[PDB]
């Protein structure tokens, strides 16, 4: 499954 | 003059405006971070009354010499921006990329990393600073020393015991009282984000992506994780803030005992 960064 | 003291290199990181650099005075590697004034949320006054970004205030307060938080070496004001000169460890990799490449971490390694983050966050709090954006993206690994560094104080605030009603950190690391009620207290919100981070380390990705999962109160483990580690994570992710452990209770938890030294961590897991 897709692991992603998350903007602040 | 900043253009004089530092040799500026190419962009750095893994979005933002941080450039690789070297201090000419002694070839020390630095990170040169630019912050646009028109994009600054919180402002602070320095001791000399000079108005600076809160990020500079917080970095100065934690910059003692404890190696677990990034050190601000200098800063400059420009017409439309501030420039922050930060230490640059090398070789480094941020913890987000490290977990992406290695998958779920062995619990011995997760314990070492988590312990170091706890000590760094304690240092911040002891210095009057709340980071408010603890996540793997904001943690750098010194691959040769086995030492972790907390970075990016751009969402931080002065630490207070009263309620916070503002937030600009990362939503998927934010606690259910923020989702539900737009309020939180600093320490118990930090502990929530540390629970997210620990799950991230031992499972290979964060547990929650949607608000409904954050408030739902169910933690499913997608990887084999020891019962002691599961208990600590579920405790950090208690729905009610007052049910979450203090930092002392986290570090006294059975899962946290017998941590590796940073150098042992580098030799066993990083070299
Ligand atoms: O040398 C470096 N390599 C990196 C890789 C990913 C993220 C950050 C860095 C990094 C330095 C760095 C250090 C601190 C900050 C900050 O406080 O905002 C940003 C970047």
């Amino acid at each position: 499954r897709k692991r992603r960064r998350h903007p602040s | 003059p900043l253009e004089s003291q530092y040799q500026v290199g190419p962009l750095l990181g893994s979005f933002g405006s941080v450039y690789s650099g070297i201090r000419v005075s002694d070839n020390l590697p630095v990170a040169i971070k630019h912050v646009e004034k028109d994009r600054i949320s919180d402002w602070g006054e320095l001791p000399n009354g000079t108005r600076v970004p809160m990020e500079v205030v917080l970095l100065k307060k934690v910059s003692s010499g404890f190696s677990g938080v990034i050190r601000l070496l200098d800063w400059f004001e420009r017409p439309d921006s501030f420039v922050l000169i930060l230490e640059r460890p090398e070789p480094v990799q941020d913890l987000f990329d490290f977990i992406t490449e290695r998958g779920a971490l062995q619990e011995e390694l997760a314990r070492s990393f988590f312990w170091q983050v706890l000590e760094a966050v304690r240092h911040c709090h002891n210095c009057g600073v709340l980071h408010r954006d603890i996540k793997d993206e904001n943690i750098l690994i010194d691959l040769n020393r086995g030492e972790l560094k907390l970075i990016d104080f751009g969402s931080g605030a002065l630490l207070k015991d009263t309620v916070y009603t503002d937030f600009d950190g990362t939503r998927v690391y934010s606690p259910p009282e923020w989702i539900r009620y737009h309020r939180y207290h600093g320490r118990s919100a930090a502990v929530w984000s540390l629970g997210i981070l620990l799950y991230d380390m031992v499972c290979g990705d964060i547990p929650f992506e949607h608000d409904e999962e954050i408030i739902g109160g169910q933690v499913f483990f997608r990887q084999r994780v020891s019962s002691e580690c599961q208990h600590l994570i579920r405790w950090c992710l208690a729905l009610r803030p007052s049910d979450r452990p203090t930092f002392e209770e986290i570090q006294n938890h059975p899962w946290m005992q017998d941590v590796l030294l940073p150098q042992e961590t580098a030799e066993i897991h990083l070299h």
